[PDB]
């Protein structure tokens, strides 16, 4: 079989496994409130999605390690709560990639970042089934 | 014995080593320890022996901070292991770690990123990183090894290498290597929308060739460089090093001829001492260890040695190998490497022994996958991240590998013609 | 005549012959096998498929030789088995260009690279009688 | 004779020369073989006559590798041919080959990138490259140079080169030239999605005025430019060429004066050594033969001098002017560039005599189809094309090139209007 090149996009951690379900996703976020993290959302439409080199035209000298679309946008006690904003951001934002960040409130360093949402109205990514053809 | 002093209290600024040493029978300990650390005078304040071992002890030196070259690996192996191991009054020497007092380790600059630095670089957060050797070794052209790095990339590998002896010859020019890979990076970059990189070979014969090639890595954009530390040099890493931090480029560190002076136990300096002056002169990654089979050599001592290149604070731990306390001061930590035949079903327990901050290696090349380079790099990628996520569930890796990696065949096709 | 510059594409080698049938492609796989060498097929989209400068905006000092979408995708015994596998990607990929390339495998230097397919969806491309106007 | 020796075995590191010459009258050929030899001294080990001509001998001399300053064609040539043809014994002499032994190529840099490294950055694969000298040669103003440039390149030209004697005049200074040819480069590669290229002259009074030509050269990005090395002198000439090394940039070689020096068959220098120290100063291409009607001069010898200087080995074949064998030990090829007058019906010739590792220039400028500039380019193509899949299916071109070309014409309105 052949690795599609065509409209196959991820999204770092846990995008090449099947979408999560709820479950799933609330055992994620249990496993990173039980590390003594603080999870939070982020969500960006597929405009400002994926990385891309928009504002290296400004640059001189270098632009070694910078990437654009990095940052997404921020949308915290369990996994139910998690949970509630996610459907909460998704009826909101129906074309929007929903991303559960982690962040350890000592080191102050984010240490958690996983996408649990994917716009069905957005076709630039694949499923497990249609990777090959 | 002026040098042999029991009663001493190592300083706050000592620098502290850990000989093993063996010496010539009718030599008394303490004689052979007076000898290894003869105000600026290098002093034995503790020797134990052995229990289990013939005629070994372990002798503490404590050396004064005004001794060495502040920022300086190269002094500091010049000063502690430059003309000891000649001494005819000892069988076998081997030095076994070191004490880098805080005074000392703010002198240096450190790795140029460290691990956090990196994960925030490259957007890469829960997970352990994934990388592969671009094999055949040496032969390929500049463009077909482009071509095999865009193949690995785009699979969903994190990062591609270059072999440890490509570094420019009349089959591959370094230049050109450079631009195919950069063109492969860019292309497998805007496939899959993940930020990708390729450890490109700085390693050369003058430090001007050197920074040249780091040069062109920086005007290309690219995000990462490799350097062989132990063969090029301390001073020459350490151009490296600070070259990379002034410019925002990642390091990666491979240790060509370490085993020339860590593989056997009597004679020579233990991998622990050669990854603390790597961390020191500078390293965001180091390859640490080899995975035929499975992880070769003892796992407390690998633990120890990752623990002492990763945490900022190691306790005395003398079951791991650890035989003083390193205070790291909040130098950046660096990312173990573990390269070799990184096979699918064995994913599981590499990473219940690393987490999630290192890189694995494929340094086989894969090519295992009967469907091609792409589809291998996806079943790794996808074993990984199931490991991972059976992992953050609770799940025992150690016990319950096999059936993970099944679970995740069941739904991957890529991982299920992988799983053959 | 004028030679046309609207929708006139080209792809090097044998691309401004006629489009090859499948004997003409065999012979020239044959003609590959003959020498000794490997081949194999790339394909690409119409977005990947023609040289672009679109990277050339993160580099500095110079940007001589370097040319986006000179790579394609990879998708080796005799004609017949490379005639299969160029229907085969036809069928998985019908909107892509598909390219018979050849590679040395003594000197491991890719030694052929030629265009066997237009999709027929894209008309980036003009035909031996429309190139002039 | 303390300088013919002809017992002598030539070492593995010794530079062999093998000189035609004919001695005066009464001059026996061991002592005219002994002047020109005349630790560090050269000898004649090798005196054989020339069977078919007047009082004419091949003396093999052999020179010592320490009387060479490493990289330098310069010096080479110095020692050689410095004062030697200016003997009074000699009535002619004429240098016919040169050995470079291994330990001395080392030395030597070659060509910028070589075939196979333009062919990969050129990703063009399996054919000749194809030319164009803009006409006419002088008078033409930068934007009109540029139109004729945009004009040839789009019909499917892959390259255009500057006039010989174009460098910089009062009509059309060498910036202004840059500038247009680089638009119309760029307007040639997005209309027809291939790569384009044009030879820009870098040959200058001064190597700092040619450094900034290439400078210029590489800050608008294009492919390649031109040298005139046997004018520019061979110092200019590896200065550009390590300069394109280090900038990424093709080295198009012309050899102007060169029948000053390789024309006479009794006195001179025959062009393969001119071509063996191109290769070795560097060039990615050389300017190697005239299509005046046909390709001019004996095909043996061409093809002696080609595979000289394309292959990596060429074996001692005296039928084909290979009087050493010559191992370049992995030095980068470089192109023979065949240029004049390239007739639509004589390219299934030159294909066969060439392959496709040569470039076919029409340096006449074309013109010659009624349509114009590109249509002409066109038909150029289509003709090349038809021939080289003509060759691939086992056709003999010497054979049924007309065959061919009627049969490429029967469907390519562009090549009807050439082939009338």
């Amino acid at each position: 079989q052949v690795w599609t090149p065509l409209n196959n996009k991820f999204f770092e951690t846990f995008s090449y496994l099947p979408p999560m379900t709820d479950a799933e996703i609330s055992r994620q976020v249990d496993y990173i409130v039980s590390n003594g993290w603080t999870p939070c959302l982020e969500f960006a439409g597929a405009e400002s999605a994926y990385t891309s080199n928009e504002n290296c035209v400004r640059m001189q000298n270098t632009t070694c390690l910078y990437y654009d679309n990095r940052y997404w946008t921020m949308w915290c006690t369990d996994g139910g709560q998690v949970l509630r904003e996610v459907q909460a951001c998704r009826r909101a934002f129906p074309d929007a990639y929903i991303r559960v960040v982690g962040f350890d409130p000592v080191r102050q360093v984010q240490v958690s970042g996983f996408l649990v949402n994917r716009p069905a109205s957005v076709r630039d990514y694949q499923g497990p089934s249609t990777r090959s053809v | 014995l002026t040098y042999y002093t029991p009663d001493y209290q190592p300083k706050d600024t000592d620098i502290l080593a850990a000989f093993r040493m063996t010496p010539q029978p009718g030599v008394p300990p303490e004689e052979a320890g007076a000898a290894v650390a003869a105000r600026y005078k290098g002093r034995c304040y503790d020797i134990e022996p052995v229990p289990g071992e013939e005629n070994q002890y372990i002798a503490y030196i404590a050396y004064p901070l005004d001794l060495f070259e502040e920022g300086s690996v190269t002094n500091l192996f010049t000063s502690i292991v430059g003309n000891v191991f000649g001494f005819k009054a000892l069988r076998a020497l081997r030095l076994e770690d070191l004490r880098i007092p805080p005074a000392y380790v703010k002198t240096f600059q450190g790795p140029p990123h460290g691990i956090q630095v990196e994960r925030d670089k490259l957007n890469k957060y829960g997970r352990g990183l994934l990388g592969c050797t671009i094999k055949p070794k040496l032969g390929l052209s500049a463009k077909n090894y482009g071509r095999a790095v865009y193949e690995c990339l785009r699979g969903g590998l994190d990062f591609t290498k270059d072999d440890e002896n490509v570094n420019s010859q009349p089959f591959m020019r370094w230049r050109d290597r450079f631009l195919f890979v950069a063109e492969a990076i860019y292309k497998s970059q805007a496939e899959t929308g993940e930020i990708k990189g390729h450890y490109l070979n700085a390693t050369a014969a003058t430090a001007e060739e050197m920074l040249k090639r780091a040069e062109c890595a920086k005007d290309l954009g690219v995000p990462i460089i490799m350097h062989d530390y132990l063969t090029g040099g301390f001073t020459a890493n350490t151009s490296l090093a600070h070259y990379c931090r002034d410019n925002g480029l990642l390091l990666h560190i491979h240790r060509a001829m370490h085993a020339v002076i860590d593989r056997q136990r009597n004679h020579g300096i233990h991998f622990r001492v050669l990854a603390k002056a790597l961390r020191l002169s500078g390293g965001d990654h180091l390859h640490s260890g080899t995975v035929v089979g499975k992880l070769e050599g003892e796992r407390e001592v690998t633990l120890g040695f990752v623990d002492l290149m990763r945490d900022d604070y190691i306790e005395k731990d003398r079951s791991r190998g650890i035989y003083f306390t390193q205070d790291w001061v909040s130098l950046p930590g660096t990312m173990p490497v573990a390269s070799g035949g990184i096979h699918v079903w064995h994913m599981p327990a590499l990473v219940e022994i690393f987490g999630d901050d290192a890189c694995l290696q494929f340094g086989g090349g894969t090519l295992g996958h009967p469907w091609g380079n792409a589809p291998g790099a996806a079943a790794n990628r996808v074993a990984l991240e199931a490991c991972t996520q059976a992992r953050n569930e609770g799940r025992d890796l150690a016990r319950e590998g096999g059936d993970v990696i099944r679970a995740a065949c069941k739904w991957s096709p890529e991982l299920a013609a992988a799983c053959e």
